[PDB]
């Protein structure tokens, strides 16, 4: 598409004719990356209180 | 059996690890007594590892009339978190008495669950520069993938998780050829810690896409048909990846591309997956549905999506496409033009659509008035000759000319003496020899 040939003098005669092809449409895929690796630190804090004042 | 021995018992099987039983002396202990609120904490904190959110969340709200003091805040909090109340979590961290470090690295994921990354990526940059503990590398991949997030969607300039969520990055900043070596290294890394596959999965699955990205879409797919068989245990990575299957696939295998989308909204998913990705997940359906006939469903999609003014997926092209796939696209003139009227800074590309659509059977005029209008990609190499060539199909050579003249002096005032500053005054002179 001419969308991404911004560049340089092209001819490009089919710009005239019916096929002009200026951008994609209909719109093209959207792809995404995978989400990064995030990890549930909190899980480690979650613990009994301390007993010390409470034991034997 | 006296009170000292069972709490001597809890502490000795508290640090022995498992806690089902250490749950069932703590509520003996409260059936001696209703009132040592650390009985209640070390159920609520049993439960919380037992998995049982809610049972814990329903304690502290029945018991919170005897809690007071310093009431469990972070325990609250971490269950609505858990159970996916992430709004009510926000003033529970936030209304508590006191701020502690748990309290404080809830929070800062909570924000990564609200894409409130800026705020995020602080809160957690006081985390790994403050807090010291057995478990900093996972803060260090916590934070990386953080800034990963925020350079792939915020649009924000910068072991093999951290590797991994480097090439995240990397991918997000837009490099795509060392993207591949990183991951490649990660896999490196992750190929000797086993000798656990889905670790390897998510490898391959980020390193599909960057096959895809460049071009090379057969190894892309093999790629990732294979983790999908793979089965990995995770669900927003099967969402992203079936997504992808998507985008490769466009209009042809819409047999697999329904199976992909149905992977695409499971349980969970809204949870897992960012904002920016499901508001993609939406366009790519309402694309799918566009391209198997489903107009309804496909315009629901889309004004939901408009609703949410999506800052990098505008969804009104969708509708246009609807418009010019029934053959009735005058309306389309019109809604595009007000779309871009009501918002001049989206009107560009709008309008560049525009003259696609009004050089498709006729009014070739209308399409270069409509192409000059688009004042911020006006002097650009392609669009002056897409202008010459259409003026000369008419032979409108002055306004050929004149738009040759208007780009030579934007160039001039802009960027003077640029190779394709140079490549316009050749082209321009060579018109003219061969035109008088």
């Amino acid at each position: 598409p001419l969308v991404e040939r911004f560049e340089t003098f092209c001819l490009d005669p089919s710009l005239v004719t019916k096929q002009a092809n200026l951008v994609h449409f209909p719109p093209g895929f959207q792809p995404i990356p995978c989400k990064p690796l995030f990890f549930d630190l909190a899980l480690n804090h979650v613990a009994f209180p301390p007993l010390e004042d409470k034991l034997e | 059996v006296s009170v000292p021995a069972l709490w001597s018992e809890v502490n000795r099987y508290g640090q022995n690890g498992d806690f089902t039983r250490a749950l069932k002396t703590v509520n003996k202990i409260l059936q001696i007594n209703k009132d040592d609120v650390t009985a209640l904490h070390c159920k609520v904190v049993c439960l919380i590892q037992n998995g049982s959110f809610k049972e814990a969340l329903n304690v502290i709200n029945t018991h919170t009339k005897v809690l007071a003091n310093n009431s469990l805040s972070f325990e609250k909090a971490y269950c609505e978190y858990r159970l996916n109340r992430i709004e009510n979590a926000l003033k529970t961290i936030e209304s508590a008495n006191q701020q502690t470090d748990k309290l404080k690295e809830l929070y800062g994921q909570v924000l990564y669950r609200l894409e409130r990354y800026d705020e995020c990526l602080a809160v957690y940059r006081d985390l790994v520069r403050n807090s010291q503990d057995d478990y900093d590398e996972e803060r260090k991949t916590n934070l990386s993938a953080v800034v990963a997030a925020q350079s792939n969607w915020e649009k924000v300039v910068p072991t093999h998780e951290l590797c991994y969520n480097t090439a995240c990055a990397l991918i997000g900043q837009g490099q795509l050829n060392q993207a591949m070596k990183i991951l490649q290294k990660a896999e490196d890394l992750c190929r000797r810690s086993l000798s656990p596959q889905a670790e390897l999965a998510i490898i391959h699955g980020q390193m599909a896409y960057i096959l895809q990205l460049q071009g090379r879409t057969e190894e892309a797919l093999q790629l990732y048909n294979q983790i999908i068989k793979l089965k990995p245990t995770d669900v927003g990575l099967l969402a992203v990846i079936a997504n992808n299957i998507i985008t490769i696939n466009k209009d042809q295998n819409v047999f697999d591309s329904k199976k992909k989308v149905k992977l695409t909204n499971a349980e969970g998913v809204e949870f897992k997956l960012s904002k920016k990705q499901l508001q993609a997940i939406e366009f790519n359906k309402a694309l799918l549905a566009m391209y198997t006939n489903q107009a309804e469903q496909c315009r629901k999609i889309s004004a939901s999506l408009q609703s949410q003014s999506p800052e990098h997926l505008l969804p009104v092209l969708i509708q246009a496409a609807q418009l010019c796939r029934e053959k009735q696209h005058t309306k389309a003139i019109e809604l595009l033009q007000e779309f871009s009227d009501q918002h001049p800074e989206n009107a560009a590309e709008i309008k560049l659509t525009m003259a696609q659509l009004k050089i498709s059977q006729g009014n070739i005029s209308k399409a270069c008035l409509i192409l000059r209008s688009i004042e911020e990609l006006k002097h650009k190499p392609g669009m002056v000759s897409a202008l010459v060539t259409m003026y000369s199909h008419e032979e409108d050579i002055d306004s050929a000319i004149e738009v040759f003249t208007q780009a030579i002096q934007w160039y001039q005032n802009h960027q003077p003496k640029s190779p394709a500053h140079l490549s316009l005054i050749r082209e321009a002179a060579n018109f003219k020899l061969k035109y008088g």
